[PDB]
């Protein structure tokens, strides 16, 4: 009913604003042969609104895998992404997404003995996309409980406060596990916006309108 | 017993796919090192060609990790 | 080196690109080199020629 | 890309437009050579026409068999019809050979150009026969050029180029024919 | 008090200029601070494990152990492998302690 | 300048947090299935049996186990072996 | 700051470095030729910048050593 | 269950045939990078390229997983 | 049934003839494209060279898979 | 105890892929040192992608730890 | 029947010998490739000698072949 | 005994991975060497990427004695 | 009778070292490409390199073969 | 007659080392290819060191096949 | 029998160390004796894995 109010040159949006601005600079828009003007201008939003919203959804994917990323490097809390259904969900969505955007451009029509093997690593993306964020997300972590399962063992065994170098040696190994994590928590959310600018944007090309008609010289 | 003894070491067996693909993106990701070297004017395309490399050479590893999955729960 | 004299060389590719750089550095600089001892080639040349004329 | 295809044909030309016409068309540096890269020909089996050039000399022009350059790389050979190449040349021996006889020049270094047509291009600086220097000077600026060692890059990088191409001459004066 | 200013002020001074690499001396020892957070979040990770650990130590470790026993226990139900077998121990350990 | 205007409007929270919170717990109470380790029983069995057989070992862990394993309550010793 | 060689990363430029190995081949040669090879190491000219159209300083070399080799 | 415990044992050793084509796309993508790094100019023709030379290795991999699944569910 | 068993992990023992037949297609798919890097006016000529090396080092992937249908099925 | 010995037969075969990404991440930080020693005025670029590169390979490193110890602990 | 189920697993692990056998040819073409692309003058005599090394090298794919023969068949 | 005897060759096929590590720090300390001989000028900011390098491909070595050191001694 | 079970297995085993010998023939003969394309008037003398170094690797090639016979007739 | 049959399958996988020893003579007999067309000139140093190398190459290979007897007829 | 595939990676070391002697002595033939030095230094310097993997050898066979 009554928005809020919102300060001008804010941190979260200029971040959102960096961000955004780097996901649509991923697919950019083509270069016509006539140099833009009025007479084109109704062709160049034309094009403009056939264009995928790639840059919205790379940032929607962006913000909520990152998100859910950084949740399971919080205390107290998993990553939702560590989860099968939501990260291949999120996989398949991505993939039905660039499939459904590549099908209307056609017919909605479904497309010889080389092409079922070229379908074959098509719909396999739909796996990968998926399953490379939650193995990601479940493989580092695993390998975190396990470490500090065996890091454990020494102050159970040994005193408390006792035999520090050999507890030592393995607290500083776990601290650049979870630093690892971290790196790997932002890299898989990069990458998999990457991938669905590349997979949605391998579909993002329609015809350019111009002119049919032209005053010449 | 003995066909979920033969599973795990089917899946011990299997995942050793996990080498080639982590040698040769060890490979690729230091061809990315080497050629932002030669000219640094292209490091957003090569490291845009670098992330489609990784990307759609871990889909092998993700072919090794389906296999694992389905020869283990499966 | 290539802030013109390349960019006057490519046509379906480039003519330079037949020859195998065995330079230590890249071809950027092997032709920043060259172009300075084009110069003073050239340079000697011309004032040597025209110090005979 | 290469949207303005000079030439001396084209300047020709152009020349004739904003020059007065009484003036004749300045001379190029084309006009004076007869042997090009792209100009297919000139190899005629097992020599080459190798134009061992220098800024005050021009040591060799006939055909020879084969050249050993001295590159940045190492040591290299070429026969006839190489693959083309645009080589940078550390100081080392240039060893011209007609056959059993072989001339060796100890260069200065400086680029060596091989052309799609098999013509070869030495271009070198100070091109010496090694029959001129004295093995006993090389050693005894050496010992001086290990020792001034500032943090001068300029002077550092002088004192590398030294080093280098006295140890160079080293090498190639013990290890005579 | 105020039950938020006062907390946020003295939250603000501890974070700030309290400092233990300063009140503590620790430059002759420690290099740089750069160095100083490297030991000092291992050691908040030490003394996290060490206080977990203290604060229930009667306690069959769910992880596996490397075959070492604490202390002079050895034999039973903190350290019996099998888990029903070990609360089996504990529950006869619980009703003579 | 300004600044005192943006201390006035203290937190606030994102301006459709209350449609995301309503979507997943509909989305983890609407599940159409009984509650993680339960079963849909009978009237007559609910009106019978006991709340300490109703529980079971299983769903009542024990909050700081000192065996792995310790379970709070008994449930029912009437058994099927 | 630059990319390049050894001799270019250093502000030096190529022909600088080339004269340098030229005159420190020239300098070991032998007597009967290191003599009448001083004629081709000979530096003498002068130049002087031209600002505003006539005025300007100027710059005067005499070297009959060869390039200098301290920094330019 | 002899007959059913070896085909899981005999699938993992046959998608280690995936480890050398994830070496192979390594150093083919990181080729590419390599390449390009050379004249950028001509990297859409090396893409273009690199995703055929891709489909053609990548369809060997696909020939070991039909092997792997002819074997396990065959 | 150890000899049906024994078949199938014999042949699944076998496959990864098709690891270093894809590590070669790698090299050499991407030997292709730092040579059409180098000179793009004969990156026709250079890619029919490397489906000829394809065609006759896949030679050697079918002489596995024919090798591996005698161990499955003959 | 035929599953319970398999599980440490395969886990110990399930950690030989790590020998392909010590390789990678050899190659891969050596190529690094070849890149900071063309132009170290660019060096600090190269160390971050050598991180990228990095974390990308220990993700497939990590991979196979998670493997090994799915068929140990799970 | 361990002779039999023997012999098809000595013939399956034997054919795995065709890995570095494939990557050889794959190596092969592809420096084929850039000696092609170095110079165009002789890559109809170059394809010569790749295919001489070809017709050589493929001596170890029928040396491979043949004891797959000599297990199964003799 | 079985599965004592079980961890015995699970802990010698597990620490082949060091065979990795072995061969990628060979390559990256021989590639520091083949860098420093072309500017021996700036040699030692090279160790400090031989040694982080170092440190992060032992880290694979750090995890390979560890899964040795579970499968050990559980 | 597992000895005449032990041999056929041993010798499929005994010519997995074909593969290193296709390898080496492989980046010979890829090799002789490479410098047959440098200076092509030596490629008479660089085939008779190439089929010298691929004797002298038949060498070791029939040595694999005469144990892969050894262990099946003798 | 396990012994004997171990004995086998033992040499088997003992002369695997031959595929190593033909790798390494395969790249040495390339750089000869190599190194004789960088200069032609110097080739038959570079055959003196040539066959030293391939002699000393295949004293690894008799130390290999020094063990593939002597498990076998000692 | 598995023990001695250690073999296998000396012998390709020294074939690539062997041919990198060919590469660096057609590189500068005046120096074509002291990398031979370092050719033979660092070939005995992995004999030493060599006599590793043997002397684990007959320790496997002889103990």
């Amino acid at each position: 009913s009554s928005v809020r109010d919102v300060k001008t040159g804010s941190l979260p949006t200029n971040f959102l604003t960096g961000v955004y601005r780097f996901w649509r600079s991923q697919n950019p828009a083509e270069k016509p042969h006539d140099p833009v003007n009025d007479r084109l201008l109704p062709a160049v939003v034309d094009a403009s609104d056939k264009r995928a919203s790639i840059g919205t959804w790379a940032t929607t994917f962006f913000c909520t895998i990152i998100s859910c990323n950084l949740l399971g490097l919080m205390p107290f809390n998993e990553a939702p992404t560590s989860g099968l259904g939501f990260a291949t969900g999120l996989g398949v969505s991505v993939w039905a997404t660039a499939t459904i955007l590549g099908l209307s451009k056609t017919g909605f029509k479904f497309p010889f003995i080389f092409v079922p093997l070229e379908t074959i690593s098509y719909t396999f993306r739909a796996v990968s996309l998926g399953v490379r964020l939650w193995v990601n997300m479940l493989a580092g972590h695993t390998l975190l409980h396990i470490l500090t399962g065996m890091a454990l063992a020494l102050p159970f065994s040994l005193g408390f406060f006792s035999m520090v170098p050999a507890t030592f040696g393995v607290c500083c190994l776990l601290s650049a596990l979870v630093g690892l994590e971290y790196l790997v928590a932002v890299l898989q959310s990069g990458v998999f916006s990457i991938l669905s600018t590349v997979y949605v944007g391998e579909f993002n090309h329609d015809k350019f309108i111009g002119p049919a008609a032209k005053i010449v010289k | 017993s003995v066909l979920a003894a033969s599973k795990m070491v089917g899946a011990g067996c299997a995942t050793i796919a996990l080498a080639g693909v982590g040698a040769g993106l060890g490979v690729m990701f230091g061809s990315l090192i080497n050629g932002a070297a030669r000219n640094p004017n292209i490091a957003k395309q090569l490291v845009g060609y670098a992330l489609l490399g990784f990307a759609l050479t871990e889909s092998i590893a993700l072919f090794s990790l389906l296999v694992v999955f389905l020869i283990l729960f499966a | 080196p290539d802030l013109l004299e390349k960019q006057l060389e490519d046509v379906t590719g480039n003519s330079l690109d037949a020859y195998d750089i065995e330079a230590s550095h890249e071809r950027s600089d092997v032709l920043r080199d060259l172009t300075e001892f084009h110069l003073g080639v050239t340079l000697y040349n011309a004032m040597l020629e025209n110090n005979c004329s | 890309e290469a949207a303005a295809p000079a030439g001396p044909k084209e300047f020709t030309e152009v020349w004739n437009k904003k020059a007065p016409s009484t003036l004749i068309v300045p001379e190029f540096p084309s006009n004076y050579t007869a042997v090009k890269a792209v100009g297919e020909g000139q190899v005629h089996g097992d020599a080459f026409p190798v134009n061992f050039y220098t800024p005050h000399s021009i040591l060799s022009q006939a055909q020879k068999d084969t050249v050993v350059l001295p590159g940045v790389d190492g040591y290299f050979g070429v026969k006839a019809s190489h693959v083309p190449t645009i080589a940078q040349l550390k100081p080392g021996v240039v060893e011209l050979h007609s056959g059993a006889e072989s001339e060796k020049f100890f260069v200065s270094g400086g680029f060596a150009f091989v052309h799609p047509n098999g013509v070869t291009d030495i271009c070198v600086l100070e091109a010496a026969t090694l029959d001129q220097v004295d093995p006993a000077a090389v050693k005894s600026a050496l010992a001086a050029a290990s020792a001034a060692q500032p943090t001068d890059e300029f002077e550092q990088a002088a004192n590398r180029a030294a080093i280098e191409l006295y140890s160079a001459l080293e090498s190639a004066v013990e290890a005579k024919a | 008090m105020a039950v938020t200013s006062f907390l946020g002020k003295a939250f603000e001074k501890y974070f700030y200029d309290f400092s233990a690499y300063e009140q503590f001396g620790l430059n002759r020892f420690l290099s740089s601070k750069g160095q100083y957070v490297a030991l000092r979040h291992v050691g908040f990770v030490m003394v996290g494990v060490n206080v977990l650990l203290a604060a229930n130590f009667p306690f069959n470790p769910p992880f596996p152990t490397i075959g070492m026993c604490p202390a002079g226990w050895e034999g039973t139900w903190v350290c019996q492998a099998d888990k029903a077998k070990a609360l089996e121990m504990y529950k006869e350990w619980k009703k003579s302690n | 300048s300004y600044s005192a205007y943006f201390a006035k409007a203290g937190f606030q929270f994102p301006a459709g947090l209350s449609a995301l919170v309503a979507g997943i717990v509909a989305l983890n109470v609407c599940t159409g299935r009984p509650t993680k380790g339960t079963k849909e029983i009978s009237n007559a069995e609910y009106n019978a049996t006991p709340i300490g057989y109703l529980q079971s070992p299983d769903q009542h862990p024990t909050a700081f186990p000192k065996v792995p394993g310790m379970k709070d309550v008994h449930g029912s010793p009437h058994h099927h072996h | 700051a630059p990319s390049g060689p050894f001799y270019r990363v250093a502000g030096m430029s190529y022909l600088r470095y080339s004269n340098i190995c030229a005159d420190l081949l020239r300098n070991v040669l032998k007597e009967p030729f290191k003599a009448k090879a001083q004629a081709r190491q000979a530096i003498h000219f002068r130049q002087a910048p031209y600002v505003d159209g006539k005025a300007g300083a100027s710059k005067v070399y005499e070297l009959e050593n060869g390039i200098p080799k301290t920094a330019n």
